[PDB]
């Protein structure tokens, strides 16, 4: 892994340069803005076990083929596995949306897993489904726009840090895919 | 001569599993730009 | 026949001892295990 | 001897012989008469046993008396014969002991430093006392013939 | 050592290229022509000391004088003749190995490389070694694909020595 | 790479748990003191080449009998070599501060650099000099604040340390 | 140069004696496995330059400092030498799957390619690491279908991997 | 030319020998592999207008800019698409002779020896070629052996072109 | 029927393998919060008939054809038929929470229901209304979320058999559609 | 199958009622018994091999006439039937200890046992005696602890129990 503060290391140590300049600018507004960011993790974290609950609800009462016998998801092993990984792939993306930066989300869950949901015959569209929701719940939170849940934050504007999770659920939905 | 090594009882389990499974927190973390030599 | 009822079982679990000893050597013939140089220059693990 | 045996293990705790091994003394005393008569009939028939025997183990294993082998020539086949010829005889001393302390005594401790040591596969020995066992036990009843294999078994056992 | 497997890859190599379809057939001749020459070295290997010892009474009873004639080079003695059963020996191995190899590999290696060398200084006729040939090779007792695999490895040794 | 971030994060990978209301103290912790950290480095980084062309004479200047014939110092190209192998822990070092711990140090500057010395017959007294002298160059009055002077020595002590 | 037949030959030579039925059955076992072991082979010669691309860009693609001015892997004609001698090690991985011996890749590639390597200053630990590339794609590639009969290929292509860790530690 | 039998011949008169059995078992393994390979030469045989005009439409729709460009390398005008499928037709030809061949002895001859410096003068991209044969490989509707050695003689001519 | 711990055996008897150390901790696990499944059977029995007759009420109240005549739910007799109709699948619902697996209700209660819905003349979709009314109680009374009564429990975490009994809930649907 | 928990939910089934306390009062005895036969079930699955091959040298030194020709073992691929027949046994009391009653045990071995064993003429005997050459090798300081060994032998014996 490496944050965003390292990536313009080996980005400049693969170019032979010193760091500074337009590259230390992208770094100047993350000892700025950390605070958005710090909210922003804080409001995935403590929504994080009802976001894996309704994702999955929400694929099973989409696709009931999962829960009926013969699916991937009926059983004492297979429905608790299911949660187990989406509460997984919730919590990398809430660790890559905290470091700013996606290497980790590809070098420790995405890296092999669409082979090994084949290998195990895991219906793919159905986990897509599911990220595509919890991406959903994610910006809702995010911009505060959650009609059931309320926290108080220091008034302002999210909207930089509201897009960088969509592109990490999109990340995460074209490797699965 | 008649060496009882293992289940001998039974042919043996057909050895697939090729398939690669992402290592969370345990992939070994190497260094960036460079080669660990030795180690 | 009451000679033998006595002994069967002990005979019996000598020879499955035996067997027992034979596939252990076999094992760690095959794993490396007397193949170190400190065993092959001793003349008894050169003959094994 | 199961009689020595008993004794030492019996020796070791600083006990008499308790009524069990007492008891299995006098079972072993009262079967001794079909003792000595198994090992009449082995021991009379060796010369049949010892030829089917090394001819099952030959056509079993041709490396061992082609070109070359151990049991190579004219000489090394009396050899290999007499090695089985030896091998009987202790099975005999076996059956009449009553326990394989004869045999394991004489010709199992240190059997594979000796073969080893002369270059000989210690696994044709094992094939030529598999295939005297089954020459063996095809002439003796289904019990004695069972008790019998019961040596050669174990013979077989520590020949690994 | 010649084997079908060796000389593919000498001829793949030679231009440096990759295993074509040629190399591929040319192993597979010998994948379907091993079963009946793996069947050979058996049966080679279960008739050895009756067809080395009946070798070497063929060469006595054809060329008497070898057991009458004193000197070294002759089985007069008895170490002569152990020599000449050792040497049996040996060409029967090396035609058991051409046969389980799939090709006169082994034979070339350890027999006939620098072979009349020896018969030249230590005085010793190829007929005889000839005529003990011929015997095992009328004296196998096999059929079919099987004799014609090792008699065809047989009389390469006799081409050889004549 | 042992990081700012990154060093929390996969201290709360290992025990599988979301971060900690703990663990978004140490990222906070952590990114305030990155801002003296970057301050320095900065300045590290637009002016290099002064500071790199006042350090290499400081070595030559100490031993002038590398100048000789037969020694490290002898051509002209033997020369700028010394005063690009500067540059290069100069680089580094500037990396360290936007790095925040010694990483590239050890893997690309310190790991077998020994040894390698030793065989070209380099003294790596010589390496030494020119660092502390530049370490002592440094004033908390204007050429930086005076929190980014500890952060800067520091990294240029372990360098002396590790060298030595 | 040996196959794997002849390995059990040139150790019966030495001993003087005839090949037991043991080894007789061991040796027709093989030989009835036979098309799966040509498949394999036949797999890897017919994607050898894609192997060969894939993991040189992943090579430079992971370490920028082969390609960068003054790396081990600059100049027109040091990235040619690159290039192919990784499709030297295939080359002779491929020999040595087909003999079912590595007798082939220990004596005319493996040896002496350590000092080689040493005296031209080459990274031995990166030639590794594009090995252990060429590795991976190479058994991804071989155990698929593609128009053969469904069956197990597991044993062969453990072999096959193996011949690429002994080239891959030979080297460094 | 690369056959399996002339280079058994090759191997034979290179120690100056007669035909041992590692070339007859080289030999039969052409033999016993021809049939499928016959039957490859019938079937590309039969379908071979059909897959011309497609692989030409498949480099034509990969690589528009061929049918755009103007100059006398491209397939602009009318004589530049007629040499296209004459290349194409080419190709097509070469690898029916290396299956009913047996070997790439025919295609080492004519197509590969000096390919390059075709390509380089003429100003002629390989990556064209490469797309038309990967159509012929996945359009021939070939099954079995039939398949397996129709599509190992076409990415022969792949790997030359990479 | 079958319970979760029997559930892997029958699992392992199809490759003919030992149950090892490598599935024992999702059995482990599920032995762990023991005392919250065990809770949760318990919260859900305890107000078990407000649980129906509220929920068949709430299916008469939003289509009130049945009421009328020659509805399904129109005489005495009929509607105290549908008062047990769905008391029945409560209490099988209740069984394979407590069973860990939904092998109790799927050949017990859910094996021929269809065809008796169908050739007695029961609306299936009201059915589905009905249920799903249920599936709601469920989950209100399992998260301790009734703003209606509430129960006193420890602290912690139930959503994972929150969503078990909404899985049992949906096949309840699936089998009559 | 015939488990703890399928006696209580069929029982409250019969009588056609909810699930009641007596009902949740029994599944807390699972609690406390699960930590003593799940780790005696994975030290049977550890070392599974061993134990059958022990139990299959048991019974031919018991009856050495079975080996005779006409009998039950003729040759060596029906001795590897006997030692597949019980391995089987040893995976069903596996499967047992997990389930936490004699369900596995019933149908998959025991149910049907009488009639194929008198109609291919194998002797119980030969059986119980394998099996029970593996009860009485069990003690406390090396196989298992003191509670695993208690019902791992109380599966043995009621598997000795009805074969016979
Ligand atoms: C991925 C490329 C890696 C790499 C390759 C590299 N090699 C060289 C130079 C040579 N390599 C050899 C190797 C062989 N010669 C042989 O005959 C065989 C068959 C067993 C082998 C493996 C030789 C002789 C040379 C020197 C000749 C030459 O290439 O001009 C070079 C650089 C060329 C040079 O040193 O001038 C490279 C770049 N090095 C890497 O960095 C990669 C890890
Ligand atoms: C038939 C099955 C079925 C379900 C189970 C739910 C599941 C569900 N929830 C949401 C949508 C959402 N889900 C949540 C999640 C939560 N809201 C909170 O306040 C809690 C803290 C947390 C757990 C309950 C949020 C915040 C939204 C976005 C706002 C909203 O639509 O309610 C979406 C829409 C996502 C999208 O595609 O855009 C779906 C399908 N809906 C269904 O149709
Ligand atoms: C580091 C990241 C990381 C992950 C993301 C998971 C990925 C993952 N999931 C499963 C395993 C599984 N994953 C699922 C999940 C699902 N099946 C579906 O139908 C749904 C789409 C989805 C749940 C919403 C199921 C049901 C299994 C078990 C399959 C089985 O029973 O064999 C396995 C195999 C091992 C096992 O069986 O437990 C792995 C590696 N593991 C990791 O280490
Ligand atoms: C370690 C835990 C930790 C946190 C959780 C945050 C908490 C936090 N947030 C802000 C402060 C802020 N936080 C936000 C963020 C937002 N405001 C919104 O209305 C959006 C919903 C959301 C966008 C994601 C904004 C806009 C400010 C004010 C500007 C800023 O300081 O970034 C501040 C500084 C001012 C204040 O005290 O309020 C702090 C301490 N910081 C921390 O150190
Ligand atoms: C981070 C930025 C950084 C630097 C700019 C350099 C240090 C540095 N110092 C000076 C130059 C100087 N530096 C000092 C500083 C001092 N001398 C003292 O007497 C005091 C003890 C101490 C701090 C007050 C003085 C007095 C000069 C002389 C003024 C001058 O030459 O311009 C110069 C330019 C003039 C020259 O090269 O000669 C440079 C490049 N090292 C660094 O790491
Ligand atoms: C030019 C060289 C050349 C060849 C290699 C073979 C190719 C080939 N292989 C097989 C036959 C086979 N090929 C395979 C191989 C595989 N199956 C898989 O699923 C894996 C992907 C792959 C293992 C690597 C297997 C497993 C069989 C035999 C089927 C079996 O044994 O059950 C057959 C069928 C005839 C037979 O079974 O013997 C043929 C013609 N023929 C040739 O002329
Ligand atoms: C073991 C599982 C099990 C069950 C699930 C029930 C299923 C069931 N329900 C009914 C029978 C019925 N079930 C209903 C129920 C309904 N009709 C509606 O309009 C509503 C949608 C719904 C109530 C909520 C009605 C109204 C009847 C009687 C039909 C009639 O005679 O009018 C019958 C016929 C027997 C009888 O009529 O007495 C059966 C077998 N019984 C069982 O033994
Ligand atoms: C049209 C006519 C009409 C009714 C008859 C009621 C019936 C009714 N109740 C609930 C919804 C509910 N009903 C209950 C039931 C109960 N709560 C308790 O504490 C008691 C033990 C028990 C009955 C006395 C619970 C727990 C909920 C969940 C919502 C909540 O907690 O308030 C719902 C919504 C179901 C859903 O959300 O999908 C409806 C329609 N409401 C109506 O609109
Ligand atoms: C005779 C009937 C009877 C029972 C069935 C049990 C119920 C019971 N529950 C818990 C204990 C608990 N029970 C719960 C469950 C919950 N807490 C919530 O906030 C949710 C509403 C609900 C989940 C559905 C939790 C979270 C604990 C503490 C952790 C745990 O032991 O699982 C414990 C103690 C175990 C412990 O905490 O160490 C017991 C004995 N007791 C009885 O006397
Ligand atoms: C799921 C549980 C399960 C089992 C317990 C076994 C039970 C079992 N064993 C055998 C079959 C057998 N079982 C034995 C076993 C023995 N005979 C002896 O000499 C000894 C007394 C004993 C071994 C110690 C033998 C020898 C056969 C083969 C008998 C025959 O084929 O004639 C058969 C007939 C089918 C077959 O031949 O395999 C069955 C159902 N199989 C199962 O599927
Ligand atoms: C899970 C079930 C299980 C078993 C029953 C044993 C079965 C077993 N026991 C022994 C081996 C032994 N078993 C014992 C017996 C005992 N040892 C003591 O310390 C006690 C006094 C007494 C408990 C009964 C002894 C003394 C030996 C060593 C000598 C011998 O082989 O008999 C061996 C030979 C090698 C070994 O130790 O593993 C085997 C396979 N192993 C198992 O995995
Ligand atoms: C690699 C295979 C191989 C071959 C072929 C071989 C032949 C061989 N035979 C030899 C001698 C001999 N060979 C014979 C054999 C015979 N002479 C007779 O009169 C008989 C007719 C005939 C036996 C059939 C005798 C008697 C000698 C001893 C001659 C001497 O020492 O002068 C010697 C001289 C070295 C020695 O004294 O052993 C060689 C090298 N050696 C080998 O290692
Ligand atoms: C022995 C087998 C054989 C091959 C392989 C072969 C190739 C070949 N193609 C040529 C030209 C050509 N080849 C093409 C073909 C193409 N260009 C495109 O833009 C299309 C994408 C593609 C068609 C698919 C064209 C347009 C020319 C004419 C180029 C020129 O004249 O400059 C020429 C130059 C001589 C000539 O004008 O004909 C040769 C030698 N000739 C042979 O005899």
């Amino acid at each position: 892994m490496l944050d965003a503060f390292s990536r313009v290391v080996v980005n400049s140590d693969a170019k032979a340069a010193y760091v500074g300049g337009s590259d230390l600018q992208a770094l100047k507004s993350f000892i700025a803005d950390g605070n958005k960011r710090l909210d922003a993790v804080n409001s995935i974290v403590s929504n994080a076990s009802c976001m894996v609950s309704d994702a999955v609800s929400g694929m099973i009462c989409e696709n009931p083929g999962l829960i009926s016998p013969g699916g991937n998801c009926y059983t004492n092993r297979r429905m608790a596995a299911c949660l187990r990984d989406g509460e997984i792939i919730l919590r990398y993306v809430s660790y890559a949306l905290l470091a700013g930066d996606a290497s980790v989300l590809e070098d420790r869950c995405l890296n092999g897993l669409k082979e090994t949901y084949i290998a195990l015959g895991v219906p793919t569209n159905s986990s897509i489904r599911a990220v595509s929701i919890m991406k959903a719940q994610a910006v809702a939170f995010i911009t505060n726009t959650a009609t059931e849940r309320k926290m108080s934050f220091a008034a302002g504007d999210c909207t930089s840090l509201a897009s960088e999770v969509a592109s990490y659920f999109d990340r995460v939905g074209a490797a699965i895919s | 001569v008649a060496a009882k090594v293992g289940a001998f009882w039974k042919p043996k389990a057909p050895k697939e599993v090729p398939y690669k499974r992402p290592m969370g927190a345990n992939t070994p973390e190497l260094p960036y730009n460079t080669v660990p030599r030795l180690v | 026949a009451k000679f033998r009822g006595s002994v069967l079982a002990e005979r019996g679990a000598m020879i499955t001892k035996a067997e027992s000893a034979t596939a252990s050597v076999i094992t760690s013939l095959r794993d490396g295990l007397y193949s170190g140089e400190a065993q092959l220059l001793t003349a008894s693990g050169q003959r094994l | 001897s199961i009689v020595t045996k008993s004794i030492v293990n019996a020796d070791a705790e600083a006990r008499y012989l308790s009524p069990g091994e007492l008891d299995r003394i006098k079972s072993f005393v009262l079967s001794g008469q079909r003792r000595l008569r198994i090992a009449q009939t082995l021991t009379e028939n060796r010369e049949r046993i010892v030829k089917q025997g090394g001819q099952q183990l030959f056509q079993r294993r041709p490396d061992v008396v082609s070109p070359g082998g151990n049991a190579y020539g004219e000489e090394m086949t009396a050899t290999c014969l007499r090695d089985l010829d030896y091998y009987l005889r202790l099975v005999t001393y076996g059956i009449i002991a009553g326990d394989v302390t004869p045999i394991e005594e004489i010709g199992l401790v240190g059997v594979k430093e000796m073969y080893s040591a002369l270059g000989t596969p210690i696994s044709g020995v094992a094939e030529g006392i598999r295939c005297m066992k089954d020459v063996a036990c095809s002439l003796l009843s289904g019990e004695d013939a069972a008790e019998v294999g019961f040596y050669f078994d174990y013979t077989l056992a520590a020949m690994q | 050592m010649k084997t079908p497997i060796t000389e593919a890859i000498a001829t793949a190599d030679n231009q440096g290229r990759f295993l074509s379809n040629t190399e591929l057939q040319a192993v597979n001749g010998r994948y379907q022509r091993a079963t009946a020459s793996l069947t050979a070295a058996k049966a080679l290997t279960g008739s050895a000391q009756r067809l080395i010892t009946g070798a070497a009474q063929a060469v006595y009873n054809k060329f008497p004088y070898t057991t009458q004639m004193p000197g070294p080079a002759y089985a007069s003695s008895a170490i002569g003749k152990a020599k000449c059963a050792r040497d049996i020996g040996y060409y029967l191995r090396m035609v058991t190995y051409c046969l389980v190899v799939g090709g006169t590999g082994p034979m070339d290696e350890y027999l006939v490389a620098g072979l009349e060398e020896i018969n030249r200084s230590f005085d010793l006729s190829p007929s005889w070694y000839i005529e003990a040939l011929q015997y095992i090779k009328n004296s196998h007792g096999l059929s079919g694909q099987v004799a014609n695999e090792a008699n065809a490895y047989i009389d390469y040794a006799i081409n050889t020595l004549s | 790479m042992k990081s700012v971030i990154t060093t929390v994060v996969s201290a709360a990978d290992a025990a599988g748990r979301f971060p900690s209301n703990s663990d978004l103290e140490s990222i906070q912790g952590n990114i305030q003191r990155s801002a003296a950290r970057l301050e320095a480095a900065e300045k590290l980084a637009g002016n290099h080449e002064a500071v790199v062309k006042e350090a290499g004479d400081a070595c030559f200047a100490k031993y002038a009998y590398l100048k000789n014939p037969g020694e490290a110092g002898e051509n002209q190209e033997k020369i700028n070599k010394c005063y690009r192998d500067v540059d290069h822990y100069m680089r580094l070092v500037n990396y360290c501060l936007v790095v925040g711990g010694t990483g590239p140090l050890d893997e690309w500057g310190i790991a077998g650099a020994r040894e390698v010395y030793r065989t070209l017959n380099l003294p790596t007294s010589a390496y030494v000099a020119s660092i502390a002298y530049t370490r002592d160059r440094l004033c908390v009055p204007r050429d930086m604040s005076a929190q980014a002077g500890v952060e800067f020595s520091a990294y240029l002590d372990y360098l002396i340390n590790a060298l030595s | 140069m040996l196959d794997a037949f002849a390995k059990v030959v040139a150790q019966a030579d030495a001993r003087g004696e005839f090949l037991s039925n043991t080894q007789i059955d061991a040796l027709s076992k093989m030989v009835k496995e036979g098309n799966q072991r040509l498949d394999i082979v036949n797999k890897v010669t017919s994607n050898a330059s894609a192997i060969v691309t894939n993991s040189a860009r992943a090579l430079f693609a992971e370490q920028p400092q082969l390609i960068q001015p003054g790396g081990n892997a600059y100049t027109s004609r040091r990235m040619a030498a690159c290039l192919r001698d990784m499709e030297i090690v295939l080359r002779y991985v491929s020999y040595a799957m087909i003999a079912g011996d590595s007798s082939v890749l220990d004596d005319r590639c493996l040896n002496g390619l350590r000092e080689t390597y040493q005296a031209l200053g080459t990274p031995g630990s990166s030639v590794a690491v594009a090995i252990q590339k060429m590795k991976d794609a190479s058994v991804a590639l071989a155990n698929d279908t593609t128009g053969t009969p469904i069956g197990d290929c597991s044993s062969l292509v453990a072999e096959l991997a193996g011949y690429f860790d002994r080239a891959a530690v030979s080297v460094v």
